This record gives C-alpha cells, structure tokens and sequence, in this order.
C-alpha cells in the first residue's frame, strides 16, 4: 500500500523502445482490454513530456480463448535496479526439477493490489498504435507493478510469502517456486491428488483478492521425465566407407568433449581410394577401438559445472519432419542439458511456429532447472523471425536471441 | 462572458543538470528596434508574452527580417540554444498514414486552428527560460524584457505539446462522432465523412461550438483548400490517389547529387507505379560520396532510365481500402536482385505497389529472396492495413514444399497461391541425402602457400582418375572450391565428392544460385548440370583414405 522506492542503474536512462506493427485484432483487442484497466486505476493516460516507450502486444494464454496484454519489459529490465535489498536473491529450488508434476499458475493479476512508485511510472510507458497511424497512438503508464517487469515479484514478494504461509505450513513437501508472473508448484502426488492440491492453491489467492482473468488456468509439467541426449553411435554388421567416413567424423567432433577419443584404428580401415557404397568389414583393431570409445561415450563430461554469474546459452537445430534438438551450455563443449523434440503442436506445416514453441519449452526448462531463461541462437533469418514469433507466443515472458545464418555441421552429430 | 475550459499546461523540463540559456543579445539598428517593440507590443496585448524584471538571469536572441518585398519587418525569436538544453518529448507524427490505407471520403472539409494554438498555455515554471530582450535605441537604457506565456514557435515542444492539446480536445468529439474522421495537419484539422452533404456540414458545425467550448475559433469564410490535397508528396482526391508529378529531368551528363536525386524520385515514384527499377543506377552510386563528381551512365543504366521514362509517361492512380474486401498481394521477379509488387483488392485497382531488392551478401538465391520479399511486404501490410495479404507468387506449390522441408532454417510464407507468370522461381540444383552407387567417388582437396600465393587441386577417385592442377595467386579457401569445381568438370552424370573443406560446405549447404566469387559460380552451374550429386565431408589429417592421398599430392 506504500510504495518501495526504485531506481534505474547509474547512468541510465528510461527505454525509447519502437512500437512494433500489430494486427487490428490485437489493437481492438488491447483498447478494451485498456479501457478497463484505465477505469480500475491500473493505468493512467501520459501526456508528450513523457518520451519513453515499451513495446505491448496481445497473446492468448494454452489453452483459452481470451486475449492476454504482454508488455516486452525486456529492455526495462535490463536498465532497472538489481532488487538485493532485503535478500541478496531467492536461492532457487534444485528439488523443483525432481518432483513428479509441476503446475504452472499465472498469478500475474496479484501484481496490481500493489502501487507503483510514482517517481518510477513515467519508465513503464508503452503506446497503442493505430492502423495505418491514422489517430495518434494511445499513451499509458502504469500505477501499479506491472505484469512482465522484473521489479514486479521482487516488490510484491514480501506479500507473496505471507498469502502461502497456511498452505506451506499444511503440505510442506510441496515446492512452489515464483519466476516473474508464473508460480511453479511441483508435488510427487498422484495427478488426481495433484490437480486438487493446485486448486486449494488457487482458492488462497481468490481468498486473498477478496478477479483474476488467467489464474484459474494451469500448465502441468514432469519434470522426473524429461529426457536427455547422449552420444551414440550406430550398431552395424555391415560397414560402407561412408558409414565410417561419418563415424570418424562424429568421433572427431566427440574428442572435443570427451578426452580418450580415439579414431587410428577406424581410419585405417579406410586405406585406398574407395567407392562411397563399398563394404568394408571391421577389422579386430577397429572393433575394439570402437568399444573403446562407446564406453567413453556412457560417462558424463568432465568439468562440467553451472555457474549462475554468466548466461545460459541455447542452441536449436533443426532435424527435419518436426524434430529439433537442443543444447544449453555456458562453456563450448560443456553442456549442461541436451534435448530433442517432435511435437509440432498443430505446426506440421509452419517451421516458424514449431521453432516458437520450441523456444517456450527450453525456456521453461531453464527456469525450472536454474531460475532463469537462456540466450538463444536461433536458426532462422532475424526478418522471417521477428515478422511471426509474436503470432505463436503463449508465455507471459520473453527471452533473448540472436540468429545463425550459417549452417552448422555439428547438426549432423546430434541427428 | 461565455466560461471557458481551461487548456491544462504540460509541465516541461531541462534535460538533467542543464541550465536555462544566457545568450548575448546583439545589437540592431535603430530601425530594426522600432519594429521589433511594436511588434511585441502587439504580442503583449494578445497575451502571448509579459515583461519581466531584471532579476530573470536567463535570454534567447531576438532578430529582425525584412519580409521580402516588403517594408513589414518580422521578428525571430532564435531558441536554438534552449532547445539543446530542453528535454526530449514524445513525438506522434513520426509514423505518417499511407494513403493506400485511408478509405474513401464524400466529403472533407478543412477547419483552420491557427488561432487556437495561441491559446495553449506555456508550463508557468518553464516561461522564465524563454526570456529575450529587445535593446534599446543607442544602448542608453535597459533593454525590454519579455518572456513567452505560450508555446513559442521554432521551441523543441511546441509541435508535440499543440498536437497533444488539440487531440485531446477533439477526443470526446470524434469518440462520440464515430460517422467522421479527423486528422490534424500543421495548422488545419481535415474532417471526412461518407454522410450527405447536409449532414456533413452539420457535423462541421457542431465541431466548431465544441471548439468553442475552449475558446477557439475557427474562420467562417471557409477554407481555400479543397480536393485535390496536396500533402507529404502526394495527392489526394475523394476516391482515388497518387504521388505529386514525378518528372525525370533530361541531361547531357550526370552528376553524383543528380543521380542521388533521380533515384529518389524514382524510389517516390516506385509505390504506384509498376515496375520501377533502380539497381543498375544505385549501381553508380557504389563507395563515392563527391557531389560534384561526374559518372558515365553505363549502357545498362540508359536502358533502366529509358525503361522509367515510359513507365512514367503518364499518371496512374491508386485506390483507397476497402476493409469489406481481402488483400491480395502479387510478386514479381525482375533480375538482378530486384522484385516488384502490386497490392490490389479488386483486378486491375492497385491500393499501392512496390520493390526490394537483394541485400548485399556473398552467395543468394531467388527463394531466399523472394521469401524475404514476402517478410516485408506484410510486415508494411500490417502498418498500413493491420492484416496481411493474401499473397500470388511465381513459384509452384511443389518448389517451396521440396525447399523448406529440407532447408536447414526454419522459413515460413503465409498463405498464398501460385501465379503462372514467368519468369518463375525455381530450384537449380538438389543435393542427394545418400550416397550413390554406381556412381565414381571424387576425394578432393586444396592449398596454398601463404606466402607466395602459389597453390594446388585436384582429385583423385575409386577408378584411378586424377588429376593435380597448379594455381598462382590463390588462398586455401580459393583452392578448396577449384578442387570441386574440378571434380564436377570431369565426372559424368552422377558423382560422388568428398572434401574436407567446412568453407566449401559452408557455402554450398547454404544452396547458393548466384554468387559475388565467380568460383562459387561456376560450380553452381556444374552442378545445374548433373543428374545427382552427393557431397560428403570428412574431417582432414585423419589417415582418411583417399582425402589423405590427394592432400599430398596438393600440399606439395
Ligand atoms: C490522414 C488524413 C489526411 C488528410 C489530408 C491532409 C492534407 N492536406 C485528411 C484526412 C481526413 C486524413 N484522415 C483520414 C482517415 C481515414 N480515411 C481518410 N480518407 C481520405 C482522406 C482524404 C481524401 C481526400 N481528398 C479522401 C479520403 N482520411
Ligand atoms: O543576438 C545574438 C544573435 C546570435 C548570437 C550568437 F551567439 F549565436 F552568435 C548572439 N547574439
Ligand atoms: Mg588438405
């Protein structure tokens, strides 16, 4: 009810960010959605001395029919204050990527029972434009914490804390873990026990509220299933050329990651000029080299550790016929997940909204994992991408990426 | 009196840390002074300034220009100082509509609303900072000292803090109003509607009592502007549009600024007229920057420049949107990089047309650019109508599917159609996914010295077929593409080629049709040539058999 003071970094100053083109659908779609909150005192109309801007779009949330204001925050979370004032962080959960199921709840809405500091306003700035900028584009701020902003959970986490108190104290095996708007509550209950434990959880914040749009929504993970991706290499009885021509060349880009990788022996069976299709069988040397290096290949990489103080890079390629692999890594040849997808997800068609999806999924699985979202390295043209990803974007936050325009052969090792 | 609604103020402020100007006033003549204080006498008694005392720390240089052809003098407040030292605002006009998007118009009426913006008040804790002095006759008094108590013409915020004033004013008139439309431009607010003229001009009408609600008054004898307008280089008339006259000068030699010149008008010209082409006069333009300089038209820019002459011979316009209908959107490809479009809704009635062309790149290929064609044409679809177009492109439904199921980036196009309009796009050439049997295997490679420049490549393949060729001036890289080039020279239909050469797959997984290095070239148009191809890399200095060998023999 009274406000926490906040700053921008030394030297810094408001984001000036463009207002990217919207659609009429997502233009009518945010004036009402506006209107209202105007009328709640949520936002307020800015006047021309206010020269800042955020770019705002609309989504619809898995599952729903109802238009959902997203606000990119990205840059003003960049430029706000780092919030160590009371804690110096929230320790993240390394028990939440272990439990069984994990619900997602958008408690974002709680967000607005808390005002904004009146000094910080002007900063949350952002613009609903018109077709064809044809009246001037509507100018809001904020008055209250603002969905999207890291600032947002830092200030109402005081209040978030004493909401769950009765339900902590009640099931204390249960992990609850806030990243920006999402609550993740993970349990090793049945489903059934399960679903109904999330809704006791909802019931404290309708408790408390006394409404909100989304919370009545849930997105249910398992973690304790997630799959990962190690080194294999085909099992053959009969070998051509270029069978080893490939299996040197996976072994070559495997000595990188792994020390003891060794390919003399299978080289040498390729003495000669030969034909592409021509079998060659293994010899005594080659076969056990070969073992050799699957044995390698069971054991996890040396020297492998995550460091919270440097970013979190994610790098997709694509497999062909709705398939992608993964990998997050800090270190070149040091990964510390590895993934491979292939539900499309009403996308066996549309490349570009596979590929969004996909990035929602490796997102949420860092935040589960570490807390925060990666660095992406996308493989599209940054035109084609930031024409559509905002078409197929479901989550209430947004990460970083940057685009490869050359193709990777590592592609080929991760088949 | 009638009361009036007061205009609320913006408050303003100085960028952080900076303060308020303190510029020497010069000295003026005796018979610019005079001027000057009538004129500002004038000003005072309408309220648009105030004299202040001696203790305001703060001045603007005042001037005096002689109206040409005239004996009235007119006076300039010169604020450039303030404006450095004034914060930055927020700007609306940045963004300007495209005609192609407005709808069609019965009936615009313009309202003059120059008065008006004198009566929007200057923030009170702002004035002090636009203070400016007038010097007395001979410097034997103090000077006059005035301050603004409006927004100063030629200030940093005058233009957004009026358009912010005015559109607020207008909001509750044009929300309860939703048969109009109003647009303020400059001094003017241009009202349209499709009702009959009755009713329109009734409308008109009561915009002017709302106006009067604050005050403002409009003329009565009605405004000389009428249908054609003529605004930000284009016409517009109640149901159709199109730019001011483009007219392409003759001339005997052209200058770098002339050339500059005409591809601006061109690129003008380029969003209603069809088929505009540029890239062979931009191509004129590569690196140089002296105005002054003369360049030769090469004998395909006259061609390009004859082409523009016809197509400009006489007017085309567009139309306006209908949002009752769909957009559609059609591609062409013109060569050398260069696309044209047309957005239509009903045959034959363009809203809009438009080019791209290629971006500066080492290797590309018509998908690619096509694909990129379409990224812009709706992301400007959406600016100017708020959805995409419905897209007619020459290239078979066949193609794309073959291209982006196997191209390693996810690309997408949206909804569209083949067109069967040549030239079509097409693909030239399609790697195989598996080695052939049958067919002769190639190991090659390349290198160079890189000192001397001198360097080697060659093959040598499972039937004893080798050769070694010695090259000069040359670069591993530049070697390592001669060794395809001369393995796709002497094989027949179907090859196989292994290389370990992460540059040459690099380029050729990026499936290149047209390349700046003509190397890349001409082994675009060998493989145009085979029936399969199949390329296999192999990692070098492994004991790989055959690459081992011809790595010898051009290490050498
Ligand atoms: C942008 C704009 C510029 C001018 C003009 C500025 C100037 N000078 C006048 C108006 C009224 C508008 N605003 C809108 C909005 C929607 N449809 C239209 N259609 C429309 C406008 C003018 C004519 C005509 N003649 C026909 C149709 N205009
Ligand atoms: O009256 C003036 C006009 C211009 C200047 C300047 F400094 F800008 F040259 C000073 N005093
Ligand atoms: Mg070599």
């Amino acid at each position: 009810i009274e406000t926490v003071p906040v700053k921008l970094k030394p030297g810094m100053d408001g984001p000036k960010v463009k207002q990217w083109p919207l659609t009429e659908e997502k233009i009518k779609a945010l004036v009402e959605i506006c209107t209202e909150m105007e009328k709640e005192g949520k936002i307020s109309k800015i006047g021309p001395e206010n020269p800042y801007n955020t770019p705002v779009f609309a989504i619809k949330k898995k599952d729903s029919t109802k238009w959902r204001k997203l606000v990119d925050f990205r840059e003003l979370n960049k430029r706000t204050q780092d919030f160590w004032e009371v804690q110096l962080g929230i320790p993240h959960p390394a028990g939440l990527k272990k439990k069984k199921s994990v619900t997602v709840l958008d408690v974002g809405d709680a967000y607005f029972s808390v005002p904004l500091d009146e000094d910080f306003r002007k900063y949350t700035a952002f613009t609903i434009p018109s077709i064809n900028n044809e009246t001037p584009g509507i100018r809001y701020q904020y008055n209250v914490l603002p969905q999207g902003w890291k600032g947002s959970p830092a200030i109402f986490q005081s209040s978030m804390t004493k909401i769950l108190e009765p339900f902590k104290k009640q099931n204390p095996d249960i992990v609850i873990y806030q990243y920006m708007d999402d609550l993740y509550v993970g349990s090793d209950l049945e489903i059934g026990q399960h679903r109904t434990k999330i809704e006791e959880l909802r019931q404290h914040l309708l408790r408390w509220g006394l409404e909100p749009p989304f919370l009545w929504m849930g997105y249910e993970l398992h973690p304790d299933k997630w799959t990962v991706q190690p080194i294999v290499l085909p099992e053959k009885d009969s070998w051509t050329v270029n069978d080893i021509q490939k299996l040197v060349g996976k072994l070559n880009w495997a000595s990188q990651i792994y020390p003891g990788i060794k390919v003399r022996q299978l080289s040498k069976l390729l003495r000669g000029t030969k034909a592409l299709t021509e079998v060659i069988p293994l010899t005594e040397e080659a076969e056990l080299e070969l073992a050799e290096n699957r044995e390698i290949l069971k054991e996890p990489v040396h020297g492998v550790y995550y460091d919270p103080s440097k970013d979190l890079i994610a790098e997709i390629q694509k497999q062909g016929q709705g398939q992608w692999t993964y990998q997050i890594y800090q270190e070149p040849f040091k990964n510390l997940k590895t993934g491979k997808y292939a539900r499309m997800r009403g996308a066996h068609t549309n490349d570009v909204k596979q590929l969004t999806e996909a990035v929602q999924k490796i997102t949420t699985e860092s935040i589960v994992i570490w807390g925060k979202t990666p660095k992406f390295k996308l493989p599209i043209q940054k035109e084609t991408w930031e024409t559509w990803w905002t078409e197929y974007w479901q989550a209430t936050w947004i990460p970083e990426w940057e685009f490869v325009n050359t193709p990777p052969l590592v592609k080929l090792w991760y088949q | 009196m009638v009361p009036i609604s007061p205009i609320e103020t913006v408050p303003v402020k100085l960028k952080p840390g900076m303060d308020g100007p303190k510029v020497k006033q010069w000295p003026l003549t005796e018979e610019k002074i005079k001027a000057l204080v009538e004129i500002c006498t004038e000003m005072e008694k309408e309220g648009k300034i105030s004299k202040i005392g001696p203790e305001n720390p703060y001045n603007t240089p005042v001037f005096a220009i002689k109206k040409k052809d005239s004996t009235k003098w007119r006076k300039l407040v010169d604020f450039r100082e303030l404006n450095k030292r004034t914060q930055d605002f927020w700007e609306v006009q940045l963004g300007i509509p495209h005609p192609a998007g407005l709808k069609k118009k019965k009936s615009v009426t313009v309202l003059d609303v120059g008065d008006a913006y004198f009566s929007v008040p200057l923030d009170e804790d702002f004035r002090k900072y636009t203070a400016f002095t007038i010097p007395s006759i001979n410097n034997e008094t103090p000077g006059i000292r005035y301050q603004y108590n409006v927004l100063p013409q030629g200030w940093k915020g005058s233009p957004a803090i009026f358009q912010s004033s005015m559109t607020k004013i207008l909001e509750p008139f044009a929300a309860q109003n939703p048969d109009i439309v109003i647009y303020q431009y400059m001094d003017d607010l241009y009202v349209g509607s499709d009702l009959e003229i009755g009713q329109h001009r009734t409308k008109i009408e009561e915009l002017r009592q709302h106006l009067l609600r604050w005050g403002l008054t409009t003329p009565d004898k009605k405004h000389q502007k009428e249908p054609p307008f003529l605004w930000m280089g284009y016409e517009l008339h109640p149901d159709k549009w199109t730019v001011q006259p483009i007219v392409l000068p003759e001339k005997d030699s052209w200058t770098v600024n002339d050339i500059q010149k005409l591809v601006g008008k061109l690129n003008w010209a380029s969003q209603i007229y069809p088929g505009i082409k540029v890239r062979q006069l931009s191509k004129l333009l590569r690196g140089t920057k002296a105005l002054t300089e003369v360049i030769p038209l090469t004998e395909e820019a006259e061609l390009e420049l004859a082409e523009n002459r016809e197509i400009l011979k006489e007017p085309v316009h567009g139309v306006y949107y209908d949002p009752s209908k769909d957009l559609i959107a059609e591609i062409q490809k013109q060569g050398q990089g260069q696309w044209t479009y047309q957005i239509y809704q009903e045959p034959f009635k363009n809203l809009k047309t438009g080019k791209y062309a290629r971006m500066r790149g080492a290797h590309t290929n018509d998908v690619k650019q096509l694909t990129e064609a379409v990224q812009k044409i709706t992301t400007e679809s959406i600016v100017i109508w708020g959805k995409t177009p419905k897209f007619k492109l020459p290239i078979q439904k066949e193609t794309w599917e073959t291209w982006w199921t196997e191209y390693w980036q996810a690309t997408w196009i949206p909804e569209w159609e083949f067109v069967n309009t040549p030239p079509l796009v097409k693909l030239w050439y399609q790697l195989e996914k598996e080695p052939i049997v049958g067919a002769e295997t190639f190991y090659v490679d390349g290198a160079a010295n890189r000192e001397t420049k001198l360097g080697k490549a060659g093959y040598v393949t499972n039937k004893g077929r080798q050769k070694v060729v010695p090259l000069t001036n040359t670069t591993n890289q530049k070697t390592e593409l001669q060794a395809i080039y001369l393995a796709l020279q002497d094989s027949g239909l179907e090859v196989n080629i292994v290389t370990d050469s992460q540059y040459a797959l690099g380029i050729i997984q990026a499936q290149p049709d047209k390349s700046e290095s003509e190397l890349v070239n001409q082994i675009i148009e060998q493989l145009i040539k085979k029936e399969k191809v199949y390329l296999a890399w192999v990692p070098a200095h492994k004991g790989i058999g055959g690459n081992e060998q011809v790595d010898k023999l051009v290490s050498a």
